[PDB]
């Protein structure tokens, strides 16, 4: 395979999987290697685990683990044999990093990379009143029950809706007034992140859904640019069997399409028909997945050398 | 304030919260108005989950922000 896996404390399925994720998104592993870490306490810093995990998923020649990081989140080992939610991991991992990279030489990083923005639009039915609210994000909730693929989870997400009865909008001055709502996107970042929302109420959707090697998005932005259109090239396909259960991540590291799986300690080889297809669904399915925008694939999955890791850092993890 | 709560349909319901509730405060109203029991739900704001024990006013969160709720695939 060439590349390394994980070793499982356990349950670390989904961090090994989430870890592989990142480690694969280049632009944010050399700007993990690039943060400013005076060997700090090893037990107490997030980004010195992360450089650890990513030095030797970069160099080993066996299965990597994971004991330190886990000690740097402040958990003890039996918080290691507790199953966990990948996308929740992420959000509480990416924003811990976001933090720990302000005022070092990489801030900005994970926004660039990660964040998006979207508006959403408010008008009133029976008054003249509108509203809009722009929010930022670092991933997207796609409906499943009743969508057969992405496209159609896309267009339910920017469909309007009908603020009424229990849920009418609270126009000001005009009180409680029925109104119409509606989301769009104005950017979508260089990474986008697809939580599919395969639950309902824990029930869990195993139904088909479909998601395919490439995504054109400019359908649902509020100003397309020409200078940047928004197709997205699928990189990573996040799966979770079970019910608890087991977390897989299927890959194509370098964008060129050569995917492999990678179930914690086990790196293979396998094709695009197993990647994509066969994590359609229908207890094995696709839970996230991750698209590259197809402008920015050589900046962000550039390939990265002993160049990339500073000497101090080299230093500090070999005497350990 | 009347804020808004993205459910597992994508529907968007409305909320009536205040700057003062905690994040267990708001799931309990979410537990009122869409029968989530509190102890599944995670919500998402600007790509940070929302962690009981904090309030809305530690997020920014005012009138017509929009939260999106979430349930746990375990591994």
């Amino acid at each position: 395979t060439g590349y390394v896996g994980l070793k499982n404390q356990g349950a670390t399925c989904y961090m090994n999987s989430l870890l592989q994720t990142l480690f694969f998104t280049n632009q944010l592993r050399k700007a993990v290697y690039m943060m400013p870490t005076e060997g700090d306490d090893s037990s107490k810093s997030v980004p010195l685990a992360l450089q650890r995990v990513f030095y030797e998923l970069q160099h080993s020649d066996k299965p990597v683990g994971t004991k330190k990081l886990t000690k740097s989140f402040g958990w003890e080992t039996l918080d290691s044999f507790m199953q966990h939610d990948v996308q929740e991991l992420c959000r509480v991992l990416l924003d811990n990093v976001e933090n720990k990279m302000k005022g070092t030489c990489v801030e900005g990083t994970i926004p660039k990379l990660f964040r998006g923005k979207m508006v959403s639009y408010i008008q009133c039915k029976e008054v003249d009143y509108r509203s809009d609210r722009r929010e930022d994000y670092y991933d997207i909730q796609l409906s499943i029950k009743g969508k057969k693929n992405i496209f159609e989870s896309f267009v339910d997400y920017v469909a309007v809706e009908q603020l009424d009865g229990d849920n009418k909008y609270d126009a000001g001055e005009h009180g409680l007034q029925e109104a119409e709502k509606g989301v769009k996107f104005l950017t979508l970042p260089p990474v986008l992140h697809l939580q599919l929302m395969r639950f309902m109420y824990n029930i869990k959707i195993n139904d088909r859904f479909e998601f395919p090697e490439q995504l054109p998005l400019d359908e649902f932005l509020q100003k397309t640019d020409p200078k940047d259109p928004a197709n997205y090239i699928l990189h990573a396909v996040l799966v979770h069997s079970g019910d608890g259960g087991h977390y897989v991540v299927y890959l194509n590291p370098k964008g060129d399409g050569k995917w492999c799986k990678f179930d914690d300690d086990v790196v293979s080889r396998c094709t695009k028909e197993e990647a994509i297809e066969h994590n359609y669904g229908g207890c094995t399915n696709a839970y996230m997945l991750v698209y590259i925008r197809e402008s920015k694939l050589s900046e962000v999955l550039q390939a990265v050398t002993d160049h990339d890791i500073p000497q101090q850092l080299v230093e500090r993890l070999q005497e350990e | 304030m009347q804020i808004f709560v993205k459910t597992l349909t994508g529907k968007t319901i409305t909320l009536e919260v205040e700057p003062s509730d905690t994040i267990e405060n708001v799931k309990a109203k979410i537990q009122d108005k869409e029968g989530i029991p509190p102890d599944q739900q995670r919500l998402i704001f600007a790509g940070k989950q929302l962690e009981d024990g904090r309030t809305l006013s530690d997020y920014n969160i005012q009138k017509e922000s929009t939260l999106h709720l979430v349930l746990r695939l375990r591994g």
